[PDB]
């Protein structure tokens, strides 16, 4: 479980490259499972930043 | 030309060794027939596709 923005959801695969698969996050190229994401502006976003 | 039977054998032998060499240099459908020119060119799931 982790918060990212909604650019980088298409990086969480098997297989992907880019910042948050090459430098945060890595799924195997054998990955078995699931990747769920929604967006969470009114929980995650805050009035000046976050 | 009496000895043809013999030279045969050995001709047959010769052509059928050359054209299992010859056969490396076909793509079979892939980008290329060398090998390290593929995992030059590619990602590591498109590269093992070729």
């Amino acid at each position: 479980s982790f918060v990212i923005r909604g650019d980088e959801v298409r990086q969480i695969a098997p297989g992907q490259t880019g910042k948050i698969a090459d430098y945060n996050y890595k799924l195997p190229d054998d990955f078995t499972g699931c990747v769920i994401a929604w967006n969470s502006n009114n929980l995650d976003s805050k009035v000046g930043g976050n | 030309s009496a000895l043809g039977k013999l030279q045969d054998v050995v001709n047959q032998n010769a052509q059928a060794l050359n054209t299992l060499v010859k056969q490396l240099s076909s793509n079979f459908g892939a980008i290329s027939s060398v090998l390290n020119d593929i995992l030059s060119r590619l990602d590591k799931v498109e590269a093992e596709v070729q």
